[PDB]
RNA sequence: AUAUACCGCCAUCUUCAGCAAACCCUGAUGAAGGCUACAAAGUAAGCGCAAGUACCCACGUAAAGACGUUAGGUCAAGGUGUAGCC
């Protein structure tokens, strides 16, 4: 059996996001890519120092908003900008939420060396395409 | 509070005047009494039987027309008090007689093959609200292979009252309002869906001028 | 260069702005292999 | 296992302005005492204990003609039809 | 702007490469990827500098 | 050190077509079983096959192939349980 990116079907009661459903040979045909960038074209050099810096950014957001985030994040990159976009849960205080994209956002501007901006998005539970 | 036109057609003793639709003469003309062979008799139709001639099971007329002032009676109630009338029979022989009748008067029918568990497993094979018949009308208490039907069981499983034409084969027991009569016989049941139809619509508007009455009174 | 990328991180977490899962789950289980081991 | 812990706090005592403090009033960041998080410290590790003592409670489960034996033991009334019908 | 403009789309170059596809052993099982990259000529013509 | 604690990635039957939650029926309410369209008790979401896509087409070739088996392979890709050295 093969075991890239699935998840296994177990019960009727465990329910999943329409990405994670789906398995990796499904990657441009029904999948979009979860990061855009001019690398992997060829022949384009920075297709190589980037995707270590692109496994950081879900890396790092993973922990920067802890127990909230929906999904992977998209993180589009459009010549010297940086556009992150995230859908976010609806579970935390707003005062916080706007703390967190100025904190990242000029943190993630002073390591990259480029602007960054945040795009989040709201919702109130988890999207589930498949109950599996 | 309606319950003035419910207690009295309970009181009244064959309140719909059904004792005009039969007698032993119009069974006899159409051939209910004969039924099969002593070879394939059944133990529950040995009351019923008047006697074997030559081989060939009579079925008493006396005794099947004193359980149809009682058997077509209940099926009146049922028309009046506005519950649900299945009518099932598997004869293909008057499968189209059956659905046609059902159009007739304003009770159903379902003579085609049956779906395991549509009333024991109803809930999940309908929505969740739905409401079973509550009687049942066989004319052929047997089905295509001969054994009694599915729906003599899961009638009695889900609770509900049926009225069964039971011949000299079939098995009058499961089914609380026996018949004994022909089944096979193509003039048999062209009286059978006559008397049934016509009782029923005949209950049907005794319903309709009685709540009308108590609707000026 | 994996010091600047190791060490941010450690000193985000002493600030307590990134919470990571690895690290929390190594001071939780190391707590409990001090109270028998070590 | 995530339970114990709220976004802004680490060892190093920081009162950020908009995590870990009651919203701007103070907007000034905070380096506590050594020993106000030491406190912290002990305030956190004696709420862990708690709730792994509640994960360690002995239920007094009623027990059907000997226990550990699913024997006599009761279930609670039937769950109702989905249309009604309570029990 | 007026400018005189033409399209025409090369012909694209997919650039496949192929990996092993179990961590350890069997090299009798690849997984093969690639790229998919497309092309597209803008071809203006007589414009100025500004 | 332990792949015989595992995650991860796979082999394999598989050059298959079945696995099945939730109900229902038969079994005297036993492990269990559930088929006949001139239809005799089964119904069904979900997964798979199929479809669809990729390549040059509908063909073909890839890709796919569930549940499980062989305690299959890997602590030496990287994590990591437990024990072990400091
Ligand atoms: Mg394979
Ligand atoms: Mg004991
Ligand atoms: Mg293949
Ligand atoms: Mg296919
Ligand atoms: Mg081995
Ligand atoms: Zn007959």
């Amino acid at each position: 059996k093969n075991r890239a990116a699935r998840v296994r079907v177990s019960k009727g009661d465990k329910p999943v996001t329409y990405e994670e459903a789906h398995a990796p040979h499904y990657i441009a045909h029904r999948k979009g890519w979860l990061s855009l960038h001019t690398g992997n074209l060829d022949g384009e050099d920075h297709a190589a120092e980037r995707t270590v810096e692109d496994v950081f950014l879900r890396k790092f957001m993973w922990g920067t908003f802890p127990g909230c985030l929906a999904d992977q994040l998209v993180l589009k990159r459009r010549g010297n900008q940086l556009e992150i976009c995230a859908v976010v849960l609806r579970q935390l205080s707003p005062h916080k939420y706007y703390f967190l994209v100025g904190y990242s956002e000029t943190l993630l501007s002073y390591f990259y060396k480029c602007p960054v901006r945040l795009h989040l998005q709201t919702v109130p539970s988890k999207v589930v395409y498949k109950y599996l | 509070f309606n319950d003035k036109i419910l207690n009295e057609p309970l009181k009244h003793s064959d309140f719909f005047n059904v004792k005009e639709l039969f007698s032993v003469r119009s069974l006899f003309d159409a051939r209910v009494h004969l039924g099969h062979k002593a070879g394939c008799r059944h133990r529950f139709m040995e009351p019923y039987i008047f006697g074997s001639r030559l081989d060939h099971d009579i079925i008493d007329l006396e005794q099947t027309a004193t359980h149809l002032q009682l058997a077509l009676n209940f099926t009146a109630h049922m028309a009046y008090r506005k519950g649900i009338i299945l009518f099932i029979s598997r004869n293909r022989q008057f499968s189209y007689l059956i659905e046609n009748m059902a159009r007739d008067c304003g009770e159903y029918a379902h003579t085609r093959y049956f779906r395991g568990g549509m009333l024991t497993n109803a809930r999940l094979l309908f929505g969740p609200t739905v409401r079973l018949p509550d009687l049942i009308i066989f004319l052929h208490t047997l089905n295509n292979i001969f054994e009694p039907h599915v729906a003599v069981r899961d009638a009695a499983k889900m609770n509900i009252p049926t009225v069964g034409i039971v011949d000299t084969n079939c098995n009058p027991c499961l089914i609380t309002y026996p018949v004994p009569g022909n089944d096979d016989s193509p003039l048999a049941v062209h009286l059978y869906c006559r008397l049934f139809q016509t009782a029923i619509t005949r209950a049907k508007e005794k319903r309709q001028q009685v709540e009308a009455l108590y609707r000026l009174q | 260069n994996h010091h600047t990328y190791a060490e941010l991180m450690q000193t985000l977490r002493f600030l307590g702005l990134y919470r990571d899962e690895h690290q929390d789950f190594m001071d939780e289980q190391k707590r409990l292999k001090k109270l028998r081991g070590k | 296992l995530n339970r114990g812990q709220i976004i802004g706090e680490g060892r190093y005592g920081f009162l950020w302005p908009g995590l870990n403090v009651p919203l701007m009033k103070v907007q000034t960041i905070a380096q506590r005492s050594k020993e106000e998080q030491e406190k912290v410290e002990a305030d956190m590790i004696q709420q862990r204990e708690e709730w792994d003592r509640k994960k360690k409670m002995k239920v007094k489960r009623e027990r059907g003609w000997s226990g550990n034996s699913w024997g006599g033991i009761s279930l609670g009334p039937p769950d109702p039809g989905p249309c009604g019908e309570t029990y | 702007l007026g400018i005189s403009i033409k399209v025409h789309e090369p012909p694209r170059k997919i650039e496949r490469f192929t990996l092993l596809q179990s961590v350890h052993i069997y090299k009798k099982h690849r997984v093969q990827y690639e790229m998919r990259t497309l092309y597209r000529c803008l071809e203006l013509e007589h414009l100025t500098g500004s």
